[PDB]
RNA sequence: AAGCUCGUAUCAGUUUUAUGA
RNA sequence: CACGGACCAAGGAGUCUAACGUCUAUGCGAGUGUUUGGGUGUAAAACCCAUACGCGUAAUGAAAGUGAACGUAGGUUGGGGCCUCGCAAGAGGUGCACAAUCGACCGAUCCUGAGGAUGGAUUUGAGUAAGAGCAUAGCUGUUGGGACCCGAAAG
């Protein structure tokens, strides 16, 4: 037949994806938060 | 086990170490990949261990399975690696499927 | 402040090696207490008697706790009764070990405790009389 | 015995010991009682995997160790509202001991052979699982078998079981559930066990939160 | 129950018979105990040495006294000999008595706890069945069938050395017996002329249950030491306080080792002795750490090496680009001039 | 030097106000 | 100021032991200590062990004695931790060692005098709170041994 991934390494991919998709979503919602933060800082300095 | 093998050879003697003046440690156990010795870079401490060697011009890749901890006579299973470089690196890759990078 | 254990018992060094990992990754203050306690010397790890374990389980709502002695568990001939509880320690003396097993409960090592309670849920850390 | 032939240091007497265990499992007239004999059989089969190192023969060996739930009490007798009649009565004693063996073993497996027993326990949960019976319904087999799964391996009110094996069963029972090939089966009562684990306090957070995310978060 | 060990014959072939592990090979391998016990035990087979009680006092010197324009060291009397008018009774003097004359009543032998001493031998036995530990210790054990190596009981009955070495060569200890014999060197010190002239490597131990000519058969083949299982010397088992000698067991010896030390089922044969308990469950940590369990109750990981946050200090006022990350209004300030403003 | 509580509001070769000879 | 230094080689000064501790490590643990010995040995090694003994395990006194549960071996207060709630911030519960407070048991108090019964007066304690030691080794201190080395008037 054909070789299969170890059931620790299978888990790895899954948990990495769980963290990675969380991290990418967290990062993406921080670029927008810093953009809004930048606008607050600009009007304060004015 | 193997952690107990490592600590007993890390200090308390791996009787094939060379202390270079650089403070570096070299395992001369013929079956290690890096000539240097460190944890799971030396073939005694680690239980899963791959290596390329040459006996003649024929470059074999030896492989050590933890299955064979009982029997040291047939520890290193070995495979010839064609001779062309491109197909040999591809030959290597398949053997190393699902191991440490 | 104490950094590393003065001990040369490599198995104790393996527990430190384990609990240093669980000290920073769990961020629960149980593991930091255990990892601090392993560094302690032999006079500062007094032996907790099996009687002090029995006293500790009289505690209200502590029927299903896993008591953890970082030092050694020692036997006491004076007491008769002993609850069915999981006790975790470094050294169980042959007498004490036999007492816990015959009573119903288990005697387990600290790495078994690290598995069963990583963050350290539903536990009690006892200490021996220093003064 | 078979504990000296399945735990041998020779490959050929372990393969021949497996084949004599195939004949020993189709010789059903001697396997009538004595739980601890089945425990010794699963300890010998545990070592019989433990000496196998190469990936293709250890997958063949895991597939045939799962298949040993198939040769032993094949479905053909196919009992009718027959409670536990010589294909389902003794079978449960062959299941529990396996889990008991793993309940004894989860400390003593190293970081290089633990994939063999994750994959083995995948195949064996799939195979008992496939032998509820040939159909996925036999009702006193469901509640007695679920009593002799519930009462040992996902107890989760006892710390005596090692906490990595219920979270691994949570990771495998969905894909290995639908390896049986949207149908309606006694699944939900199984899931009720995990709900019992969410109902059970006096435990650790990992069982409580890892099944509470991993098992319940599945849209299937 | 344990894995189980195959017994080899004198032709080096696997006989169908198998023996259970005596559970001494499940003792805690303790390098620190073996070291601190070996150092005390290696001191025991040691003789006294002392300088003579009379040496340095076999002179009749006298101090010359004050204000003689010469050093005040006690000088020898007499005359016309050369030895007259020169220093004696002094550690610095020639022919003088040494500082702290070495006396016989130095602590030569070392008292050890009997239980600690037993722990060490159990650890030393445990380390013989590891194979990697044996390879690290020395011992060319690549071409040997299995560890721990057990040979059939008929090995004991061998009378002639030629046949006995042929048994080991068939087993696979050929390389270890060529390590010794090729490693015969002169002693590098004053040991040459103190009856320690030659020095060589340690070969295999050959453990037997009872002798039938094996002790004499192997006492000439260099490096090969034999020990009765009842004894089992620490100095033999862990030479130089290094664990794991290559030990060839015999069938009867290996079975007797159960009786000698003890296990769960069998008693002990040593009065009130039990084998010591592990303070850990598993001698490896990484199964515990890289578990399904622990890695579930754990916060996410880092990079193993931090990305360098602020490596060098870029200054605003100069370098326009950094003066835009601080204060985004500086763009507006430059466009309207603002410093250059009219009232 | 080590152990024990704490990590604080524990204090300071300082200033100030307040209240006496 | 003065004492030392012509130059060069070699020699040359905190050692060893006993007594008693300190801390750390190791073994075992209410115990602990094989090595005066005997058995055994490939021989001053290693390996086994009988009966004893050493030190510790239960205290309060002066001749004579007695003897530790009103008890989750305590009531409260705190008190590392852990559990419930809360995103947190917090709050509540249980609380180790330990500390503070109120006491008790035991022995000893000031009397009451049925040889000292009985009830009151109060405190006391290397007291009990419900054992932490023994042995080996290392680091080192104290004192004696010639005692870091050399140097004095002597009987």
């Amino acid at each position: 037949e054909k070789i299969l991934t170890p059931e620790s390494q299978l888990k790895k991919s899954k948990a990495q994806q769980k963290t990675a998709e969380q991290v990418a979503a967290e990062r993406a919602a921080r670029k927008a938060a810093n953009k809004e933060k930048r606008a607050i800082i600009l009007e304060r300095n004015a | 086990s193997d952690e107990i093998v490592w600590q007993v050879i890390n200090q308390s003697f791996c009787s094939h170490r060379i202390k270079a003046p650089n403070g570096q440690n070299f395992c001369r156990n013929e079956y290690n990949v890096t000539g240097l010795c460190t944890r799971q870079s030396c073939p005694l401490a680690n239980s899963k261990y791959a290596t390329v060697k040459c006996d003649n011009g024929k470059l074999y890749l030896y492989m050590k399975t933890p299955e064979r901890a009982h029997t040291p006579a047939k520890l290193w299973e070995r495979i010839k690696l064609s001779k062309n470089y491109t197909k040999a690196l591809q030959q290597i890759d398949e053997h190393l499927l699902h191991w440490s990078k | 402040h104490r950094t590393a254990p003065k001990s040369d018992n490599v198995y104790l060094k393996l527990l430190v090696k384990l609990y240093t990992f669980l000290a920073r990754r769990t961020d629960a203050p149980f593991n930091k207490v255990v990892l601090k306690a392993l560094f302690l010397s032999k006079i500062n790890r007094p032996p907790v008697s099996v009687s002090r374990i029995a006293r500790a389980l009289k505690q209200e709502g502590a029927a299903n706790k896993t008591v953890v002695v970082v030092g050694t568990v020692t036997d006491d001939a004076r007491i008769f009764e002993f609850p069915k509880t999981t006790v975790a320690a470094l050294r169980f003396t042959a007498g004490a070990r036999a007492k816990i097993v015959k009573a119903g409960g288990e005697c387990i090592t600290l790495d078994q405790l690290a598995v069963r309670a990583p963050k350290g849920q539903n536990t009690l850390i006892l200490r021996g009389p220093r003064n | 015995n078979f504990v000296k032939q399945l735990s041998s240091n020779n490959r050929k007497t372990r393969v021949n010991a497996l084949e004599a265990l195939k004949k020993y499992l189709t010789a059903k007239q001697f396997k009538e009682n004595k739980q601890i004999e089945f425990n010794k059989l699963w300890k010998g089969l545990y070592y019989a995997m433990w000496f196998s190192d190469r990936p293709r023969p250890q997958q063949r060996l895991a597939n045939e160790l799962g298949e040993l739930h198939g040769l032993y009490f094949d479905p053909k007798d196919n009992s009718t509202a027959d409670e536990l009649t010589t294909n389902d009565k003794a079978f449960i004693k062959f299941s529990r001991g396996f889990w008991k063996v793993m309940c004894f073993e989860w400390f003593n497996i190293d970081r290089y052979r633990l994939d063999k027993y994750l994959l083995l326990i995948r195949r064996v949960l799939f195979s008992q699982l496939k032998y509820l019976q040939s159909r996925n319904w036999d009702k006193k087999l469901v509640d007695e078998y679920i009593k002799k799964v519930l009462r040992w391996l996902p107890l989760s009110g006892s710390p005596k079981v090692y906490t990595g094996i219920p979270i691994h069963i949570v990771d495998i029972l969905l894909d290995e559930w639908e390896r049986l090939l949207a149908k309606k089966t006694p699944l939900a009562d199984v899931i009720a066990i995990f709900q019992d684990i969410v109902a059970d306090y006096n435990n650790s957070k990992v069982l409580r939160e890892k099944i509470k995310e991993d098992l319940f978060s599945d849209t299937r | 129950s344990r894995p189980q060990v195959t017994v080899h014959s004198l032709t080096g072939e696997a006989t169908a018979n198998a023996l259970p592990l005596p559970a001494v090979f499940s003792a805690p391998i303790r390098p620190d105990i073996v070291h601190t016990v070996f150092t005390s035990v290696n001191k025991n087979k040691r003789q006294a040495y002392a300088v003579s009680e009379k040496a340095g006092h076999q002179t009749s010197a006298e101090s010359w006294g004050t204000g003689r324009a010469v050093a005040r060291i006690p000088r020898v009397g007499g005359g016309g000999t050369g030895r007259s008018g020169q220093g004696a009774f002094g550690n610095m003097c020639r022919g003088g008595r040494m500082f702290a004359p070495t006396k016989t009543w130095r602590k030569w032998n070392v008292k050890v706890n009997h239980n600690e001493k037993r722990y060490a031998t159990a650890s030393a036995i445990a380390a013989t069945a590891v194979a990697s530990l044996v390879l690290a210790r020395g011992h060319r054990v690549e071409k040997i069938p299995e560890i721990p190596l057990v040979v059939s009981t008929d090995l004991e009955s061998i009378q002639k050395t030629k046949e006995a070495v042929a048994a080991l060569k068939a087993v696979g200890a050929h390389s270890d017996l060529l390590k010794v014999l090729k490693s015969k060197k002169l002693r590098a010190g004053k040991g040459k002329y103190r009856n320690r002239r030659w020095t060589q490597r340690r070969g295999p131990l050959v453990v037997y249950a009872e002798d039938n000519g094996i002790v004499k058969a192997l006492r000439n083949v260099p490096g090969v030491e034999t020990a009765n299982v009842a004894s089992l010397n620490l100095l033999q088992l862990a030479p130089g306080a290094h664990l794991g000698r290559f030990v060839i067991w015999t069938e009867a010896a290996f079975t007797k080792l159960d009786q000698v030390w003890g296990s769960e089922t069998v008693a002990s044969s040593k009065v009130g002795y039990t084998l010591p308990s592990h303070i850990i469950s598993t001698s490896d940590v990484t199964r515990i750490i890289n578990s399904s369990e622990i890695q579930s109750a754990i916060r996410p990981a880092g990079q193993a090496t931090q990305k360098r946050t602020h490596v060098l200090k870029k200054n605003p006022l100069k370098n326009k680009q950094v003066l835009l990350r601080l204060n985004p209004y500086a763009k507006v300030f430059a466009a309207e001039k603002l410093g250059s403003k009219k009232a």
